[PDB]
RNA sequence: AUAGGUUUGGUCCUAGCCUUUCUAUUAGCUCUUAGUAAGAUUACACAUGCAAGCAUCCCCGUUCCAGUGAGUUCACCCUCUAAAUCACCAGAUCAAAAGGGACAAGCAUCAAGCACGCAGCAAUGCAGCUCAAAACGCUUAGCCUAGCCACACCCCCACGGGAAACAGCAGU
């Protein structure tokens, strides 16, 4: 069996259900938490479980840790902009900092899809090329065309070595 | 069984066999109902539930133990000693 | 003025019509099979799950639209008379841009006489295919669709079938695809087999269908011996709604033609066999009767 | 804005201060190692200018990409000290606090 | 590999196998290989009729058109399946070609009625 | 891996080796036909033939294509901005040089490198910078394949020298 408690945490699987992507402007995400105190809890388990997968939906903003800096655990987010985004969250869970962190510097649902419009747009099905980027390398493929040579022998008529032939 | 003749070892194995039957619940009577883990001595299984039709992947013993059984679909791992008593 | 087939009205009494049957739309599908996945619900729990599998079955029964045959398309965009003889094969050229909608797509054809004529439905429909390749459609039409094939399909019952490999292959207003799903609807007609249909989202065409070519009489013999009466009001009700000067229209207008009544109308007038309609109709009656006291 | 240094910002720790008018900071990432799915701290030194010299070890130190490097490694510049070593005053309250313990009570305002 | 000089470039890159040519209109930098690299795909054609007797021609027409404004040339065969689209006007020695064709057909009648 | 054989007088466990599967090269024996794909072992030396012209002279091209893998974290992203195309322009496209970040395998019996930093306009001052989270070093390898990087007989380079160059096609 996979090492260590919760070893769900360390399968893609479980760091692809992350849903907080944070807007390009955020850059750095600083979490002062306390390793102890009943009131801590929510940012000690935040930290344990959601931040994995913060960072890997995010793999650009620098996600740094602060344990018993500061009498009561919070983030701060650095944006682009020089502006700084504290982040109460003491007494909150886990899910309900997620959920803020969401709100209030995640992109939304929109936007991903957007995202996600923009990707698929290259993707052209009639282009043709190596199945790495095409649906299919010839128009051979495509029922009704001329089939490859290389399964369905062409015509004498028109293979060249007997237009050589007819020319002679 | 055990005895110095290969017939009489025969005899007693399938007979000392039918008074020590187990029943194996099977789901729709085709599978097992989850998947099993164990570690059996030095000999681990991974038992893994499987669809209709999926067939026994199974090593050869569990293969003619399932089929035995009445186990027709499920997937079947061993891992350290293979010991087939184990 | 008629109502169309997708009005509000007529998509209420189509969707009630066709039923609701989860089991029936969600037969186990015969496919690759992964391992069942299982939970523990309480009885609130399952019932929101139903629930949900209830609109999921609704979303997966919305209904095809019904649309006109589509007119040939003869266009001419250029007679270039130089380039005759200069070739001896068409040249089929496809605008492939991604976000233009496929009903929008330029594909124009340089015949050998040098026209450039708009391509026909046929080959907008085999280019498209050719170059965005759709799930469940073949370039060459398959076979199953000549009629000794059909008819092999609608033996074996496979009606359902033969309607989905239909929408599959062709476009709603394709003429393959009319033909296709007007001899699906007379096979149904003619064996009696309307319950397969139901709790399918090709109910609603083959009732249109029948509506409109006035012939509800064996779908609502059905109807009755199935003791669905409610649907059976519905339809005949649709029915005098799509015909309005039908004579049995004008009698269910003048007389209070409000539940059976409708049924009885129509089984007088405009019903080609009223007489076995009203023979059902008695048996219904004696079968309300055999359990009202 | 416009400036040709990948990191816009960074935060870190200063870990040395021996040159003159420059901090020495540890900014460490989490990285993910590809086998085992687990994040692990990447540290990296980065050299910031600093021309209050203010800067000292242990400092959690905030830093911005200069619009070029003023030096062979000098790419950064100290625009925050975010928690001045001992003297970090919580950005909650605003109280000034050791640790855990409020140096001054919340309360007393 | 750093090209000195060059230009995009409108052309049929060839794929297929023997006997069987095939085309992929690619925006392709010139000086690159012909089946190499290329900047992005507008379509294909397929020169050898298939069992309706067409030559299928994909052209990405927005994307065509984008690159053209962007500046990329057009290989001549390109200028050619544009004009037999209409897309553009038919290429002089399309319809030059089409009259030495008329003027040899023509002596050749005269040649089959002289006998 | 659905595993199998093999330690012992015998059993259990641990463990190595090997078998079964799939490719590619070579060899042995053997071989009828047609379509298609692919094809020196070597960065050793080369006979011979050909491989770059066009065009009313100027210009343009011969820097491309094609070739090899000797060397090797010049390949990817961002900033900036050359060259080139958009008939002149326009910013658009493409993309050098420069800056920032990322970027192979093995050996730590390669553990120290020896100036590898900073400040200042300069003068000059500070004494620092990298490194067991692998610096410095040795050996190996073309790579992350719509293709990309490097080399072009050797001296990294190529003024110069060694010398007379197929790693262009065919061929030896
Ligand atoms: S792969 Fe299509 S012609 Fe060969
Ligand atoms: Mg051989
Ligand atoms: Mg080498
Ligand atoms: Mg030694
Ligand atoms: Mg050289
Ligand atoms: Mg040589
Ligand atoms: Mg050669
Ligand atoms: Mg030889």
């Amino acid at each position: 069996p996979m090492k260590g408690r919760f070893p769900i945490r360390r399968t893609l699987q479980y760091l692809s259900q992350g849903n907080v992507v944070f807007k390009d402007s955020v850059k750095v995400m600083t979490v002062n938490y306390n390793t102890h105190g009943e009131l801590g809890e929510g940012a000690r388990k935040f930290v344990f479980f959601n931040i994995p997968q913060i960072q890997y939906k995010n793999p650009w903003v620098q996600i740094m840790m602060f344990k018993n800096m500061t009498p009561s655990p919070f983030l701060r987010f650095y944006l682009d902009s020089g502006e700084q985004v504290l982040v109460d969250v003491e007494t909150k869970s886990n899910k309900e900092i997620m959920e803020h962190i969401r709100k209030i510097l995640g992109k939304n649902e929109e936007t991903l899809r957007e995202e996600e419009e923009e990707k698929k747009q290259l993707s052209h099905p009639a282009n043709f090329g190596p199945r790495k980027y095409c649906l299919r390398e010839c128009i051979c493929e495509v029922e009704g065309q001329v089939p490859c040579p290389s399964l369905v022998p062409l015509p004498k008529e028109m293979r060249g070595k007997y237009k050589a032939a007819l020319k002679a | 069984g055990k005895a110095t003749d290969r017939m009489d070892a025969f005899r007693k194995a399938k007979n000392r066999a039918v008074h020590h039957l187990h029943y194996i619940e099977r789901y729709e009577d085709h599978t097992i109902f989850h998947d099993i883990s164990l570690r059996f001595k030095r000999t681990h299984i991974k038992m893994k539930k499987q669809p209709k039709g999926y067939g026994l992947r199974c090593h050869r013993a569990i293969i003619t133990i399932c089929r035995l059984i009445g186990i027709k679909d499920m997937y079947a791992k061993v891992s350290g000693s293979i010991n087939m008593l184990s | 003025k008629k109502p169309t087939f997708m009005d509000e009205e007529v998509q209420s009494i189509l969707t009630k019509m066709t039923g609701l049957n989860l089991q029936k739309t969600f037969k186990p599908a015969i496919q690759e099979l992964k391992p069942p996945t299982y939970k523990l619900m309480t009885q609130a729990q399952l019932e929101e799950a139903t629930r949900q599998a209830v609109e999921a079955a609704k979303v997966r029964l919305k209904m095809p639209p019904v649309l006109e045959e589509r007119v040939p398309i003869n266009d001419v965009l250029a007679e270039d008379k130089i380039l005759e003889g200069t070739e001896t094969t068409k040249y089929v050229f496809t605008d492939i841009s991604y976000s233009i909608p496929h009903r929008e797509r330029f594909i124009v054809v340089r015949e050998p006489s040098g026209t450039l004529r708009k391509a026909s439905w046929e080959e907008r429909d085999r280019m498209i295919q050719v170059y965005f390749p759709k799930e469940g459609r073949k370039i060459l039409t398959p076979i199953i669709f000549k009629e000794e094939n059909l008819r092999t399909m609608y033996s074996q019952d496979r009606h359902v079938d033969v309607l989905n490999l239909c929408f599959a292959q062709f476009e709603p207003d394709s003429t393959e695809y009319i033909k296709v799903h007007h001899k699906t609807y007379e096979d149904i007609d003619k064996r009696g087999k309307y319950d397969l249909l139901r709790s399918t989202r090709y109910f609603g065409g083959m009732v249109w269908y029948f509506v409109n070519n006035k012939k509800i009489d064996g779908l609502l013999i059905d109807q009755i011996q199935r003791d669905l009466i409610d649907d059976a009001t519905n339809l005949v009700q649709l029915y005098h709604v799509l015909h309005p000067d039908g004579q049995s229209a004008q009698g269910a207008k003048d007389q209070a033609a409000e539940g059976i009544n409708l049924i009885k109308v129509f089984a007088k007038t405009e019903a080609q066999k009223g007489a076995y309609i009203e023979l059902t109709l008695q048996t219904y009656q004696e079968a309300l009767s055999r359990h009202s006291a | 804005v416009r400036s040709s240094v990948h990191a816009r910002w960074i935060v870190g720790k200063v870990i040395g201060t021996k040159m003159q008018k420059t901090a020495k900071v540890r900014v460490t990432r989490l990285v993910l190692d590809p086998y085992l799915l687990k994040y692990f701290n990447k540290r990296k030194t980065y050299f910031a200018h600093d021309a209050l010299q203010q800067c000292t070890v242990g400092d959690i130190v905030l830093l911005r990409a200069l619009p070029v490097p003023r030096a062979k490694h000098v790419k950064h510049e100290l625009a925050e000290i975010v928690f001045k070593v001992g003297k970090v005053i919580d950005p909650v309250t605003g109280k000034p606090c050791a640790g855990t313990t409020y140096l001054e009570s919340p309360l007393s305002s | 590999k750093a090209y000195r000089g060059g230009h995009l470039t409108i052309r049929l890159a060839l794929g297929g196998c023997t006997n069987r040519p095939f085309y992929r209109i690619v925006a392709a930098h010139n000086k690159c290989p012909r089946d190499g690299r290329f900047v992005e795909q507008l379509g294909s054609y397929d020169p050898l009729p298939n069992s309706h007797g067409e030559k299928l021609v994909a052209l990405n027409l927005d994307r065509i058109r984008h690159w053209i404004g962007c500046g990329a040339h057009l290989s001549k065969p390109m200028e050619k399946l544009l004009g037999l689209a209409g897309f553009f006007p038919l290429h002089p020695m399309m319809i030059t070609n089409a009259e030495r064709l008329r003027r040899k057909r023509a002596r050749e009648v005269l040649l089959a009625s002289q006998k």
